[PDB]
RNA sequence: AUUUUUGGUAAGCAGAACUGGCGAUGCGGGAUGAACCGGAAGCCGGGUUACGGUGCCAAACUGCGCGCUAACCUAGAUCCCACAAAGGGUGUUGGUCGAUUAAGACAGC
RNA sequence: CUGUCUACUAUCCAGCGAAACCACAGCCAAGGGAACGGGCUUGGCAGAAUCAGCGGGGAAAGAAGACCCUGUUGAGCUUGA
RNA sequence: GGCUUGUGGCAGCCAAGCGUUCAUAGCGACGUUGCUUUUUGAUCCUUCGAUGUCGGCUCUUCCUAUCAUUGUGAAGCAGAAUUCACCAAGUGUUGGAUUGUUCACCCACCAAUAGGGAACGUGAGCUGGGUUUAGACCGUCGUGAGACAGGUUAGUUUUACC
């Protein structure tokens, strides 16, 4: 097919987001956003199907204190298909991967978002239910 | 490539004298560079070639 | 030191007319019309008529002009020269085509006065010429991968030429080892 | 401030010698300026100059002459003065000392 | 990463009605100059009369700098003067 | 701010050497010529009947000694990457932890996270954390009042309608 289209962006640095993969990580803590050249002042933010920079907050020990990749799964604020429908999630969900975009874990507990599912064949295939 | 039409494209490409000043590209034959930048400088050295 | 008097003469052959008026030269011939304007060089144009046998002579003179000025002479005879080889045999320069690995496609345009190529270093481009007035380019049949190209005056044969060779340079690479590229490998004659 | 001159890397820095100047002084010139150039002054008419100028601004020649320069860097354009160096150029213009040559000088056949 | 809403102002009108401040005044670039000009020199320019704001400049106003130094001026305090 | 440029910063010239050989792809010892005023000094010309004294925030513009981006020459340029140099200031040059900080140092992204001026831009534009009044504590010094290029805590930011 061809490129994702942009969505609104809901999460900045500095969002706590729950981790919906199998690794033990309760949530993921975003410290940036890849791809983003940014502005003065303002924060990078991230969206369903981005990949961010993440730290672990709870969870086992031997994932807390370090710096991994991740990719955003679901989002709270609502963003516009091209169809025309406003959509969003319950909350807002990530899952760890390396940096080629493998997941870490096995299994996502929840539904995942379409764009994100298109963009990273690997959670597709662990997901569960897409959209 | 053939040795006769190696020799062709190494006229145009290799065979040529290099400003140590301004670098610019001379003919073989060249005593001074043609460039005004460089006050038409006669410090002049050979292209090298792939060795 | 502004030399009283520098001067150069030229043999016009019996089979060209050539007419000069305010340094305006015109050279004819059985190929063809050449016209040169020469109002840029201060000097004096004189034609000489031999009588008792009619053969033709040019003679271009300078008067108390400097070394710079007095350059222009045997430039402007060149020219003369070039234009009389032009009208009456006719210019040919030949080009070929040189590549290591991807051959270069010739597609010559309607009437031998456009040329495309389509597969330079395996390039998706294509690159596109028009050749100058009164030449012609013609994929040669005797010698593989040859471009020849014909026409009456020098300078545009050889413009043609080097808007060829310089539409297919090499970029961003050791042109010493990628010598891919079409060039110049023979100025000749036509007849 | 010219010249002599000490400390200081230097300074529109700091300190001395002779003389002059500004301060206390206008006036013409240096576009402009305390010190530079000219020159010092009652109120006027005429004539002539000093320094400096005579393409316009702007009074006086696009005056009579010889060479050099062509600036594709904003060529250059007048003591103080409002900066430029070492190195370079097969740009061009003069000079100096050498070498080859009509028993034929250099380049190509 | 701003949007929007309410009241009172600002705004416009009737009536009423000060003060600060003010050498003369008020467009700029460069030059020189007391070494950062609104005025002088050379240029750029430049067209009646008015309204609402604004905080670049006026080296803006507010005070004969309280810092620092000087004076053969003090004063509070201390002591082995 | 002005003169100067020792010091700071940025360039050039010669060529002993380095660079598997090869002075000059890339460098340049011994020497030597310069440029700049975003360093710090030197001086004391202007301001003491007062030109609001750090830094940050916001906002505009300007410079090039070009970090990225456009087009090029060179290489000890096979490719990839990198390095040297040339036109080039059109466009851009970021989000965070500690520190009042300028500066510094890390995390992260990015094409890049270049360097600077504009009264060390900008307080009748803000802020007031620091310096730099009066309160108070500590250490050292002093017999003492008190001192302190030492540390600490609290400490009024005025006015436009010309
Ligand atoms: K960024
Ligand atoms: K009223
Ligand atoms: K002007
Ligand atoms: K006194
Ligand atoms: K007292
Ligand atoms: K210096
Ligand atoms: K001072
Ligand atoms: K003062
Ligand atoms: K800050
Ligand atoms: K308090
Ligand atoms: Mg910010
Ligand atoms: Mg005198
Ligand atoms: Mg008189
Ligand atoms: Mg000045
Ligand atoms: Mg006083
Ligand atoms: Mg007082
Ligand atoms: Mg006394
Ligand atoms: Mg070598
Ligand atoms: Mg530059
Ligand atoms: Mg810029
Ligand atoms: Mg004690
Ligand atoms: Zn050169």
């Amino acid at each position: 097919a061809g490129n994702k289209f942009r969505m609104s962006l809901g999460l900045p640095v500095a969002a706590t987001i729950n981790c919906a993969d199998n690794t033990g990580a309760k949530n993921l803590y975003i410290i940036s956003v890849k791809g983003i050249k940014g502005r003065l002042n303002r924060l990078p933010s991230a969206c369903v199907g981005d990949m961010v920079m993440a730290t672990v907050k709870k969870g086992k020990p031997d994932l807390r204190k370090k710096v991994m990749p991740a990719v955003v799964v679901r989002q709270r604020k609502p963003w516009r298909r091209k169809d025309g429908v406003f959509m969003y999630f319950e909350d807002n969900a990530g899952v760890i991967v390396n940096p080629k975009g493998e997941m870490k874990g096995s299994a996502i507990t929840g539904p995942i978002g379409k764009e994100c599912a298109d963009l990273w064949p690997r959670i597709a295939s662990a997901a569960n239910a897409i959209v | 490539i053939e040795p006769s039409l190696m020799a062709l494209a190494r006229k145009y490409n290799q065979e040529k004298m290099i400003c140590r000043k301004c670098y610019a590209r001379l003919h073989p034959r060249a005593v001074n560079c043609r460039k005004k930048k460089c006050g038409h400088s006669n410090q002049l050295r050979p292209k090298k070639k792939i060795k | 030191m502004k030399t009283i008097l520098s001067s150069e003469t030229m043999d016009i052959p019996d089979g060209v007319n050539i007419k000069v008026k305010a340094k305006q030269i015109e050279v004819e011939g059985p190929r063809g019309k050449l016209t040169r304007n020469f109002k840029h060089l201060n000097l004096d144009f004189q034609l000489i008529k031999d009588e008792e046998t009619g053969k033709k002579k040019l003679k271009i003179d300078a008067w108390f002009g400097s070394r710079k000025t007095t350059a222009a002479i045997r430039t402007a005879l060149s020219h003369v020269e070039n234009l009389i080889t032009g009208v009456t045999k006719g210019y040919r320069y030949k080009m070929r085509f040189v590549y290591a690995h991807f051959p270069i496609n010739a597609s010559i345009s309607g009437g031998n006065k456009a040329i495309e190529i389509r597969n330079f270093l395996g390039e998706k481009r294509v690159r596109k010429v028009d050749m100058l007035e009164g030449v012609t380019v013609v994929r040669s049949e005797k010698v593989k991968d040859e471009l020849v190209l014909d026409g009456n005056d020098i300078e545009l044969v050889s413009r043609s030429a080097a808007l060829i060779n310089q539409k297919c340079h090499v970029k961003n690479k050791d042109i010493r080892k990628f010598l891919d590229g079409i060039y110049v490998s023979e100025k000749g004659r036509i007849v």
